[PDB]
């Protein structure tokens, strides 16, 4: 109980169950993992009243892959975590093309889960009295 | 200073406006130091 | 696309989180600069009293960085690839100043810039420029000219603070290893031995000299008022 | 009176204790200044990268009615 | 005390503060320039705080803005 | 007329909208300048706290342009075109004085200045020349000369506002397309999102929150004082 | 001074603290100027 | 000043009388100011 400010929240494709009446939830580093699946799955303008959150990543399809497309990708992924999850520090980006053929690139991100709380984490016996800015 | 009772006239010298601009700002520190002496 | 070679990129933004570009506000150039340098600078506060043998020099602060390169202008027809154009470069020069340079009524003022090549990416504003005019066409219209360069560093002050990630004032957790002492630990996370009867309430330690090293413990912050 | 024999100030790296109505020992100026002096007045002044604290002693021999202006109508 | 320096908890390396309002921190995007505190035998103490804002290109000034400091 | 080699020439003006010319007040040179150079700065704010990695930059001014090139007076008689004269470069210098420099008792000041070669056009002052003489007859009459001169720049006050079409203060419409939304279209325009009972209610929307893809919208301005 | 009551505060221009040493000497010298005028 | 009432010590330092020259024409100024003011 001492990892208490990762917080416990909905898991993101939401489940009920019927053998008790209540829907699923996540927390602490399944939390966070679930987290990174919504950032990178949303549009900057999709949400209502916060018009900036999600990610870019769709500017680059049918592009060709080069070295100054990487150095985009990666300034694109690591802005998008400093601005919206609180919770890691990233620790290394590895975008490769694993199909000569077929239009895929590849992307590996690998990161750190923190043991300090985050001055920007909203969880709720904690930010009342840490959560400065 | 929020008074225009406080400036003085410019009056430049042909040595050839760096210096009336160090003049002004002494000025005007000495003049907020004496307002602050007759606060209780 | 190893084997391209690739060319600088300039392009012209409205906001201040990049995400809003300007309209026909993107520059490539048709010659890469030779080279590019950086500049970094750290300030500190060296007050010392007099007597004494050395100061313990302290920290101020950080000031912004620079970037310096040079540009070179020319449709005199060697170059392999480009075309002789009717005008020479008069349309290329004045291209490259609506985005860099010009006042822009939408925002009060001149454009965010966004510098692409390569490995690079940098963000700011302009700062000086020059630009020189070498060779003319008879009836003068310039084919040739060298352009010298200076930009800032921009940081918006929300993404500061998440880049410097400040933290006795938040919460922290550890797991007992062997070998681990309650005073031993509390200076290394307050920087003094003494909060050790404080962090040992709070975990509901009655034997804290002896700790099993299985143990997660809490470490909270200190009380500011 | 006796209070305002000797007066000054002194200026060191910040603290957090001195405070009006304290002693400081002073040392190494001469013999005719040299000894344990009461303090009447601080000033803490913290900018680009450091905290330094003024401290004022002994007192000014001036009574309240007659160096303050406007107390009466 | 015949150390030779003055007596502080830490090193004198790096030199922190706090602002509260009303029990709690100003947030940390605002700058604070310079802070100084006097107090004096038979003087009501005070104090001064420093911070830089305003911006032409904007019109205006978003911490006078703010309802941090406020009179009262 | 593509074959002919065009000279620079410079106009003098009585008024601050250049449509008034100075009797007798153009200069028309023989030899043209080997080059001209160009000179642009942006001044910006840059006052940082202690303690901090990076600093809050504000735009401040965009200060005057610059314009430097170097001229050559020669009468000997080996040039093609020209005659040799019998008074040299006298005449030569004092009129381009009497155009650039010397003062106009009708208006108080020196002339307004326009200088044209090929594709550059240029208002506004002069700042600064150097006069050297270099060849003389026996009798001491000179024969070359060589000149280096500043020009600053002009634009009259009407004229700068009018560049700077400065636009929350005026009115705009938009037409709806297939994927806007309300709130979506306040941000981009206001800078906030929470204007968008205040737009619906200007267009007598009721139904907001599906917009039709024909529809004109408008936004009015935000109130003052 | 031998007063804390005199002393202004500090405020620097990042235009890049040579010239906060010279207007803290103006200000040293106004004010003996004023103090001497009231002895006898 | 037409008074010998506002005149300063000087006091110069070795540091290797410009600054002398400055920081005379600010208690000039500054003097002059306060004078104005008591005038109706």
């Amino acid at each position: 109980k001492s990892k208490d400010f990762l917080g416990t929240g909905w898991g993101f494709p939401p489940e009920f169950e019927t053998s008790i009446g209540q829907v699923k939830t996540t927390s602490g580093v399944e939390d966070i993992q679930k987290s990174l699946e919504i950032l990178f799955s949303t549009k900057i303008g999709e949400r209502i009243m916060q018009p900036t959150y999600g990610c870019n990543l769709d500017e680059l399809l049918f592009s060709p892959i080069n070295r100054t497309l990487k150095t985009y990708v990666i300034e694109l992924i690591k802005n998008a975590i400093l601005y919206h999850e609180p919770r890691i520090d990233p620790e290394k980006i590895d975008i490769t093309q694993g199909n000569e053929i077929e239009g895929e690139l590849l992307i590996h991100l690998q990161y750190i889960v923190r043991a300090t709380n985050s001055r920007k984490n909203m969880v709720y016996p904690f930010y009342l009295e840490e959560g400065t800015n | 200073p929020i008074e225009i009772k406080e400036l003085h006239i410019k009056i430049t010298v042909d040595d050839s406006e760096d210096k009336q601009q160090l003049v002004a700002q002494c000025v005007e520190q000495v003049l907020d130091v004496l307002k602050s002496q007759k606060e209780r | 696309s190893e084997g391209k070679l690739e060319k600088l990129r300039i392009v012209a933004y409205k906001d201040s989180k990049f995400s809003d570009e300007v309209e026909n506000g993107e520059f490539i150039t048709l010659l890469n600069p030779e080279k590019y340098k950086f500049q970094y600078r750290v300030e500190q506060n060296e007050d010392q009293a007099s007597g004494t043998s050395s100061a313990p020099i302290r920290f101020n602060k950080i000031l912004p960085q620079t970037l310096e390169f040079d540009f070179l202008f020319d449709r005199t027809g060697v170059i392999a690839g480009y075309e002789v154009t009717e005008d020479g470069i008069i349309n290329d020069i004045d291209h490259f100043k609506k985005v860099v340079y010009d006042y822009n009524g939408e925002k009060h003022k001149p454009n965010y810039l966004m510098i692409t090549w390569g490995s690079l990416l940098f963000k700011g504003y302009l700062k000086e420029m020059d630009i020189e005019y070498k060779l003319f066409r008879p009836d003068g219209t310039p084919i040739r000219a060298m352009a010298t360069t200076k930009i800032g560093e921009f940081v918006e002050e929300e993404l500061r603070t998440a880049q410097e990630n400040n933290q006795p004032d938040m919460s922290h957790y550890r797991t007992v290893k062997e070998g681990d002492t309650l005073p031993l630990m509390t200076y290394r996370i307050y920087g003094d031995s003494k909060y050790y009867l404080e962090v040992a309430k709070a975990n509901g330690l009655t034997n804290f000299r002896r700790l099993k090293t299985g143990t997660e413990l809490i470490f909270p912050p200190l009380q500011k008022q | 009176q006796q209070l305002a024999k000797t007066r000054g100030r002194i200026k060191f790296q910040g603290i957090p204790t001195v405070k009006p109505g304290v002693n400081l020992l002073l040392e190494g100026v001469g013999d005719r200044f040299n000894g344990k002096v009461f303090i009447t007045g601080v000033n803490h002044q913290i900018s680009e990268g450091n905290w330094t604290v003024d401290a004022q002693f002994g007192l000014n021999p001036e009574w309240f009615s007659e160096s303050e202006s406007n107390i009466h109508t | 005390n015949n150390s030779g320096t003055i007596e502080t908890s830490q090193s004198v390396d790096r030199v922190t503060h706090k602002i509260l309002i009303d029990g709690s921190e100003i947030p940390g995007t605002y700058q604070v320039k310079s802070i100084q505190v006097t107090k004096e035998v038979n003087r009501i103490p005070t104090a001064r705080l420093v911070i830089l804002d305003g911006d032409a290109a904007e019109r205006d000034f978003k911490v006078s803005n703010s309802d941090h400091f406020v009179p009262g």
